[PDB]
């Protein structure tokens, strides 16, 4: 044959991997993520493009911050929905008018404007049942907000006092803690962000009217956040995305994704550099790989660091490299002339000899480190150490279909 | 050079191209609806192709966009 | 500059295995063009319309327009189109000409001369950077916004820019997948994937989106209704082929073996014209183009001294175009391109002589225009080619661009109509001659 | 398939680029190659910050806790800044309880940051840490030297550890010049790029040791050379696989792991780049009398 | 194709091509 | 086109253009331009290579002053020259223009003695008899820098009812275009000791702009509320031009009551402390360009031996028409050693390009190549004069990098990618800098150390 594991073993072995790759990897709100997706800037965040994790699970915290426990709740501050009359100056600056061009977290944390008037409340609380926007008669887009009949009704009843007045659309603005002895956590002002400013004109109580846009063909992604800010209840942010808050802890899980997308794409670099057929070019890495993690909980003795999953990375190229030494080795020799005849027996005498060498000028870097490095070298070694052991014997014995894997089929030079 | 040098060549093709007109009719209906046809289908089979596809994933950039 | 591989064929075999896939390949190439020219760029800016005002959004220019299959209306993923691939093409084939020694690609005394196989695959990816920087950061005010495309965040024009980029390495991909199972080569294969982004609507495409759900009206799909003079100029131009189909494919009358009924396709007899056609024309259509592409002005389109030379060019260069064709159809058409594939491979159609008699198929019909697509003149061939060009492009049309984009695609749809026919028979069973030579004629 | 045209060439360009690693040591004696946490000793903060951020407010924090504008070492990568600089004096180390300066990180109105982690590590503490990186970082070097010697041949084993360690040295004294701190993760990163580049070595080698034992009366030098040739593209696909490997790490690293990821990135393409051509050519000279 | 030998393999190459239409757009799958 | 007209007074010195009917030229005959010299300082101009001016009239869409039209009309002045002295007060200066269907527009500027401020009164007579909405308009534009010859420089607008605010002339690599309505205020333009600015008296609500008028000319200005104007009817708006001395409280006074930042900045946090500016940035290029170390040479090297004769060129395109099943085995086969050069790939060309157009980016709008380093042997890195040595330098230094091992050969085809780079660079790079300039020198000094001796 040219597989050389017999046939009830390979099944036995490819039932394994596939049932392993079901351990430990597996984990309305959803809508109203954009205006949580605000609350998230102002920690330095190069690009605020927010993502649900679950159904009602939003995920978006930064790269490597510290503790973010405390912030929960802050950061999951809802408006009060006051809508109160103010002047606006000159300017007509407002928060959501600024995100038009496209938004930026310093240019949306100076984004607003002084107000030379703020004051006498004519709205507050649950009063909004829609948000839209409409063609209109202005030449460009105008948004709409749509309110429930009792606002409806004290709109239109104090209509023609404020006709002209400019009327607030207020959420959430930040604040600096009184105390001061600790990062991020300072608490919420409920109804002193003016998002959006316009000026009373409606004959119609239930249709309320916000400024128009400038978008060059979208408009509900922004028509969507003023009912978002609105109808939100609190959303806590929760899970991360690899990347994630707490530094040194983040190092070692985003560089243990990595050494699981490393080995994906050296997968990626056989499937791509040579012919596929069945599973026999991948099985001697995915034996490796289960040994290690086996011995390792077999001695939970240490405990878990960068340095030892940079030996995960150190221990992954050795397996990696040790299949291509073996499957270019036989084709080659075969190209150049080496035997036909005697091939599987002389593949067996000649084809190990630098998956050895590797593995031993690996092993003596290893051992040398161990016993006069400290600190990371030590946590480094250490998970190599078993890795290096472990993978030259499932290699020299565990490759060998390699070898009349690719002495098979066509004679002609390779 | 390739300007308005190298003779003899455009005034001959338009005499040409006249006189491979010249000795048959033009135009007939039935054989522009043949070639109509296969040009009318070939223009349907893309657009069933794509209806199940990309027009649906468009629905939603109307939708939300 | 250049590298050669990561941009190739899937791994396959012979023997009782893959049998599905069959006109997958061929045809599945051009609906996966038409996904990623009909949907939005990444962004906050990208269904992006022409302004209204001075100081934002861009503006249309039928440049951008026939080698984009695109328009303002959105950006899209692919919206480079075939601008960088017939750009390369310019670059590798018609900048080459001079000092005929030392130029190559001519006939030698010697047998053969093949050796631009690479060029124009890989060409494409060298000119697709610059293109995508230029249109990202080109138009009076932008496309729509703002956004700049070297930004480490804030990078949504840079994620349109890789992803034209990346499509461009797709879209290679695409034209050179076709060899497990399906059919045509070189040029062909890529434009009649490339140009397709229109046709039904008679527009561009995007009817999807904008009439969907409580959208009231866009002004631009005013134009749509008018599905006939699109048809009418692409009819037009099967009108001008003979339109000779004519008895059965019966017995000895076959172009398939163990036929009953015969393929209801004309032999079409102009195709041999299109060939010079096309270089004449993107030659003069690159600089406008790039100036269109990479253009600029304040508030409005730059009408400064020379580019009033190349913006508002049209109808000059096209006039240029109608002149210059003698030049490529006189001492170079025949000497660089192939004479070869007449009507043999391209007729599927039964009936050897009209009628099906011994000799006399007529002047009438067929027999002295195929006098002239063989023996020594050709006077012919390129002319009744600009009678369509100039009928459509004179009246316009509503696609949203003009041009010789809409000669091109229609030809490759004769041609790929003739290919499918006996694909089950040439896939079962070895075909002598499979297409790569074009009719390529001149004098 | 065959004929490479590179050779004579390349030993002569690997002769040139010998003058950019007089260069690279320069850099280290002039400015100084010492800097790290681990590495001697340091006080470190890392924060992300915005760009159009106010610096000056970050600057103000860092005076208060009493670090001044000479001593703060900077570095940067996409999103977030990281500032290094000498062992905190006496009893205002770098954890120290009370103050509450630095505390003033994640709140803003212009000035837009976040505190990611703060370090400190004590100076004959460091000294310990660097002593050891440094002989640990040696004496594996030194016995690979001595198992390609003792495995194969002195005169190669040599050639090699020139060759390799060439753009291992050029690339470090560009580092050095960054004020780059060479921590025990730089040292754990030099000891593991270290196989992954010399496994090419290790093949050609074995093969002209394989070749020179079964020849008679022909001359050794000449088949050196076609071994060379005969091993080439090998050489080439091997450790794309690991590249594959450090490239993910790079990825998913970004800014916290880029100098740990750019000497893996660099360490693995050194045996392609200056190689074993150059190497094999050098013992081949030597061989010859 | 290529004269230096690699092979993309077409399902894995069609799902990477047509996957930035039900990735990057904004508003399809997540609005901001 | 048009002619020049001056128009003296004790302040004031103006000098009116026929073209247009604009006052492109003012001097103040109080301030002399240097120390024991008689001539005045100038403050308008409008000569090629500098324009600082107000620009003067009604605007809409019959309007003829208005600033979206081809060159502005040729207005009729009776006189050539107007001065002013005792027994009046006040000069007229009328400049009258009257557009195809018959109206009679006119601009007139008038000079009271004693005084900086230019009352400037339009008028329309709606003499063709129909309907006329139009708006009175005001437009002050600016030359970015202005270069030695005998920053404080900007714009300024204020309302009466928020801040003044105002913006410098030292970051335009783009600019903000205003949407400002109110009633009142006024917009100006700044400079040391001096200022102009608009101050229209009209009644009812203006719009306010500012703009890019062209390549570092940077403009502000403002169109007021349609005047309804009659048949038969002559009617009326009114502003004041000031030229002369910086005093923001005066007008108030006679008033009626896309570049962004994030590649620049990081590139700035990698040395943000050290403050020693251009020394820097040459810097942190060579560390970069040392990062670059294969990246470079690979760039280099595939412009370089791009053919390897006939038979190696052409490869796997004819074999696919047979469609035998054997293709995928054949492309494995095919090359081994051969790696032929076809142009492009994207590879060794994208990954470089971003770092050195924002290092360009940042060298071009610089602010910080004002002060020599300590560092630093070179004095007066923002020099960009003509007759100096470091465009020859820069031209030779780039024509070097490309020598050692180019392998020539007359081949059509991509030779001349790799001659023509010095060609393009020396003629593009010898306009703007000295600091530019010195940046390609040392991003090109990595390349250099591996080509001779150098210190």
């Amino acid at each position: 044959m040219l597989n050389r594991y017999p046939l009830w073993k390979y099944v036995m072995l490819i039932v394994v991997i596939v049932i392993g790759l079901l351990y430990a990897l597996p984990n309305a709100v959803q809508q109203n993520i954009n205006i949580l997706r605000n609350r998230v800037n102002q920690l330095g965040v190069a690009e605020p493009v927010v993502q649900r994790q679950g159904a009602d699970r939003i995920v978006v915290e930064l790269p490597g911050i510290q503790d973010t426990a405390r912030a929960k709740e802050i950061l999951g501050a809802t408006a009060t929905l006051e809508f109160r009359l103010v002047n606006t100056n000159v300017d007509q600056a407002a928060a959501a008018s600024g995100r038009v061009p496209g938004d930026s977290e310093v240019k949306q944390t100076r984004e607003g404007q002084p107000v030379v008037l703020y004051k006498r409340v004519i709205l507050t609380g649950d009063h909004i049942t829609d948000s839209t926007s409409s063609q209109d008669e202005y030449n460009q887009p105008q948004v709409n907000i749509s309110l429930d009949s009792a606002g409806g009704n004290i709109m239109s009843n104090f209509t023609k006092d404020n006709i002209g007045k400019p009327m607030a659309t207020l959420f959430v603005e930040y604040k600096d803690s009184g105390k001061k002895d600790a990062n991020g956590r300072a608490v919420l002002v409920k109804q002193e962000e003016v998002i959006n400013i316009a000026n009373i004109q409606s004959r119609l109580g239930n249709s309320f009217r916000i400024t128009g846009i400038n978008n060059p063909n979208e408009a509900r992604q922004l028509s969507l956040l003023l009912r978002a800010g609105a109808l939100i209840a609190p959303i806590q942010i929760v899970e991360e995305r690899t990347i994630g808050p707490t530094l040194g802890m983040q190092n070692i899980e985003q560089g243990l994704e990595a050494c699981l997308a490393g080995l994906l794409v050296s997968i990626l670099f056989m499937i791509i550099f040579y012919k596929k057929f069945g599973l026999i070019a991948t099985s001697a890495l995915i034996a490796n790989l289960i040994l290690i993690v086996g011995i390792m909980s077999l001695l939970p003795g240490a405990t878990l660091s960068m340095p030892g999953i940079a030996g995960i990375v150190l221990t992954l190229a050795v397996a990696v490299d040790a299949n291509v030494l073996i499957n270019e080795r036989i084709k080659e020799e075969l190209s150049n002339g080496r035997t036909v005849q005697q091939a599987i027996d002389e593949g067996y005498r000649g084809a190990f000899s630098s998956i050895f060498d590797a593995n031993i000028t690996t092993l003596i870097k290893v051992i040398i480190l161990y016993a006069v490095g400290t600190g990371a070298i030590k946590g480094f070694a250490i998970t190599t150490g078993i890795g290096v052991a472990t993978s030259m014997f499932t290699a020299i014995v565990g490759t060998r279909a390699i070898v009349n894997l690719l002495y098979g089929g066509k004679r002609v030079k390779k | 050079t390739k300007g308005k040098a190298t003779v003899a060549f455009a005034r001959e093709a338009r005499t040409e191209v006249r006189k491979v007109i010249w000795p048959t009719r033009q135009e007939t209906l039935h054989t522009t609806l043949i070639v109509a046809a296969v040009t009318a289908v070939m223009s349907l089979i893309l657009w069933g192709l794509d209806g199940i596809l990309v027009r649906l994933v468009s629905f939603i950039t109307g939708l939300r966009f | 500059m250049a590298k050669q591989p990561g941009l190739d064929f899937q791994s396959a075999k012979g023997g009782l295995g893959e049998l599905k896939r069959r006109l997958l390949f061929v045809i599945g190439a051009l609906i996966v063009f038409r996904i990623g020219s009909f949907i939005p760029i990444p962004g906050i800016d990208a269904a992006v319309l022409a302004k209204l005002l001075e100081q934002q959004r861009g503006t249309i220019i039928e440049m951008f327009n026939m080698f984009s299959g695109g328009a303002l209306s959105r950006a899209s993923i692919f919206a480079l189109g075939i601008m960088p691939y017939i750009s390369a093409s310019i670059i590798i084939q018609l900048l080459t000409v001079v000092h005929p020694t030392l130029a190559e690609i001519k006939k030698e005394g010697e047998s053969g001369r093949r050796k631009i196989s690479q060029y124009t695959r890989y060409g494409t990816l060298v000119l697709a950077i610059f293109q995508s920087i230029g249109i990202a950061t080109g138009l009076p005010n932008m496309p729509g916004m703002q956004g700049l495309v070297i930004n480490p965040g804030f990078a949504f024009y840079f994620t349109a820019v890789v992803s034209l980029v990346t499509g461009t390495m797709f879209l290679m991909w695409l034209g050179e997948q076709i060899t497990e199972r399906g059919i045509g080569n070189g040029i062909s294969i890529i434009i009649f994937a490339g140009i397709v982004a229109g046709l039904p609507p008679a527009i561009a495409h995007t009817i999807e989106q904008a009439r969907q759900g409580d959208l009231h009206f866009l002004v631009l799909l005013l134009v749509a209704v008018l599905v006939f003079a699109v048809t009418f100029f692409v009819v037009f131009v099967e009108r001008g082929q003979r339109r000779i189909v004519v008895n059965y494919a019966k017995r000895q009358q076959g172009r398939r073996v163990y036929a009953a009924q015969s393929t209801h396709l004309p032999l079409k007899v102009n195709m041999a014209g299109v060939i010079p056609a096309i270089f004449a024309s993107s030659i003069i259509l690159f600089p406008a183009t790039i100036a269109s592409w990479f253009g600029g002005g304040t508030g409005w389109n730059w009408l400064t001294t020379i580019s009033l030379y190349l913006q508002p060019g049209q109808p000059l260069y096209v006039l240029l175009y109608a002149s210059a064709i003698i030049f490529f159809c006189f001492f170079y058409t025949a000497l660089v391109f192939n004479p070869r594939e007449t009507a043999d491979n391209l007729k599927k159609s039964g009936a050897f002589v009209p009628g099906i008699r011994p000799g006399e198929q007529t002047a009438k019909y067929i027999d002295k225009v195929m006098t002239r697509l063989t023996l020594v003149g050709a006077l012919y061939i390129t002319f009744i080619c600009l009678i369509p060009e100039f009928m459509r492009d004179a009246m316009k049309v509503p696609f949203y661009f003009g041009g010789t984009s809409l000669l091109i695609v229609v030809v490759v749809i004769m041609d790929f109509m003739a290919q499918v026919q006996t694909l089950m028979m040439s896939s079962q069973y070895e075909s002598a001659l499979k297409k790569a030579n074009l009719k390529g004629y001149g004098r | 398939r065959k004929v490479y045209d590179f050779m004579r060439w390349d030993y002569w360009a690997f002769g040139i680029s010998g003058l950019l690693l007089i260069a690279a040591i320069v850099i280290m004696g002039v400015r100084g190659f010492n800097w790290g946490l681990d590495f001697t000793g340091g006080t470190v903060i890392e924060i992300t910050l915005e760009k159009p951020a106010e610096i000056d407010v970050m600057r103000d924090a860092l005076q208060k806790a009493g670090f001044e504008e000479p001593m703060l070492q900077n570095f940067g990568s996409s999103h977030d800044i990281m500032v290094r600089m000498p062992p905190a004096e006496g009893e205002t180390g770098g954890q120290v309880l009370g103050s509450q300066v630095l505390k003033v990180i994640n709140e803003s109105t212009n000035q837009n940051a976040a505190v990611k982690r703060i370090e400190f590590v004590g100076p004959s503490v460091g000294a310990d840490l660097a002593q050891t990186g440094a002989m640990a970082l040696m004496a594996a070097l030194l016995s690979i030297l001595v198992y390609v010697g003792f495995r194969f041949e002195w005169r190669l084993a040599a050639g090699v550890v020139i060759a390799l360690a060439h753009d291992v040295i050029i690339t470090l004294g560009i580092l050095s010049l960054f004020h780059i701190e060479i921590d025990l993760t730089i040292v754990a990163s030099l000891m593991s790029v270290i196989g992954y580049s010399l496994n090419d070595s290790i093949v050609v080698s074995d093969r002209i040791r394989e070749n020179f034992r079964k020849i008679r009366r022909g001359t050794p030098y000449e088949i050196f050379n076609v071994s060379l040739t005969q091993t080439l593209h090998r050489t080439l696909i091997t450790s794309g696989t690991t590249l594959m490997v450090i490239l993910m790490l790079y990825l998913f690293g970004g800014p916290v792991l880029e100098g740990f990821s750019l000497t893996m990135l660099i360490g693995v393409s050194i045996g392609t780049a200056s190689s074993i051509y150059v190497a094999s050519a050098l013992a081949l000279k030597l061989g010859m009398k | 194709s290529s004269g230096s030998g690699n092979f993309m393999t077409r399902m894995t190459a069609l799902l990477a091509t047509l996957f930035f239409i039900i990735s990057l757009v904004l508003g399809n799958i997540n609005s901001n | 086109q048009g002619k020049l007209i001056s128009v003296k007074t004790d302040v004031l010195d103006l000098t009116i253009n026929t073209r247009g009917g604009d006052v492109e030229q003012a001097l103040l005959p109080a301030y002399p331009k240097e120390l024991n010299s008689t001539q005045p300082f100038q403050l308008l101009e409008t000569s090629p290579q500098f324009i600082y001016q107000a620009q003067s009239g009604l605007t809409g869409r019959d309007g003829p002053d208005n600033p979206a039209n081809g060159p502005r009309p040729l207005y009729n002045v009776e006189k050539d020259a107007y001065v002013l002295a005792e027994g009046q007060n006040e000069l007229q200066v009328p400049m009258t223009y009257t557009d195809a269907a018959g109206n009679t527009f006119t601009k007139t500027f008038v000079l009271k003695r004693g005084d900086y401020a230019v009352n400037v009164n339009y008028n329309v007579q709606n003499a063709g008899e129909k309907p006329l909405e139009i708006s009175s308009f005001g437009q002050l534009k600016q030359s970015i820098t202005l270069p030695p010859h005998l920053t404080f420089r900007g714009a300024a607008y204020s309302t009466p009812d928020a801040a003044y605010a105002a913006y410098a002339f030292d970051t335009i690599a783009d600019n903000e275009n205003l949407n400002i309505s109110s009633k009142g205020g006024w917009v100006a333009m700044l400079q040391q000791y001096f200022a102009t600015a608009w101050i229209p008296h009209n009644d009812g609500t203006n719009n306010f702009y500012t703009a890019n008028l062209g390549n570092g000319i940077a403009a502000i200005g403002y169109k007021s509320q349609p005047v309804l104007v009659q048949p038969g009817q002559t009617g009326a708006m009114n502003s004041t031009l000031w030229v002369g001395p910086e005093i923001q409280d005066k007008m108030a006074a006679v008033a009626p009551h896309f570049i962004s930042q994030p590649l620049f900045k990081l590139l700035k946090w990698i040395h943000s402390f050290v403050g020693n500016w251009g020394f820097s940035i040459i810097i942190i290029t060579f560390i970069v360009r040392g990062i670059m170390y294969p990246l470079t040479k690979a760039q280099y090297t595939s412009m370089a031996k791009m053919r390897m004769l006939q038979p190696k060129i052409q490869a796997m395109r004819e074999r696919l028409g047979d469609d035998k099943q054997r293709i995928s085995q054949e492309m494995m086969a095919l090359y081994k050693a051969e790696k032929v050069n076809p142009l492009g790939g994207c590879f060794p060309l994208l990954i470089q390009m971003p770092i050195f157009l924002a290092l360009y980016y940042m060298l071009m709008g610089s602010v910080e190549l004002r002060q020599a380093p300590f560092a630093l042997w070179i004095h007066d890195l923002s020099a960009q004069d003509p007759y100096y040595i470091l465009p020859i330098l820069m031209g030779v230094t780039m024509f070097f990098i490309q020598k050692m091992s180019p392998t020539t050969v007359t081949d059509p085809m991509q030779q001349k990618i790799m001659t023509f780079m010095p060609v393009i660079f020396t003629v593009f790079f010898l306009w703007f800098p000295s600091g530019l300039v010195l940046y390609y020198i040392v991003s090109n000094l990595v390349t250099i150390i591996q080509q001779q001796l150098i210190y």
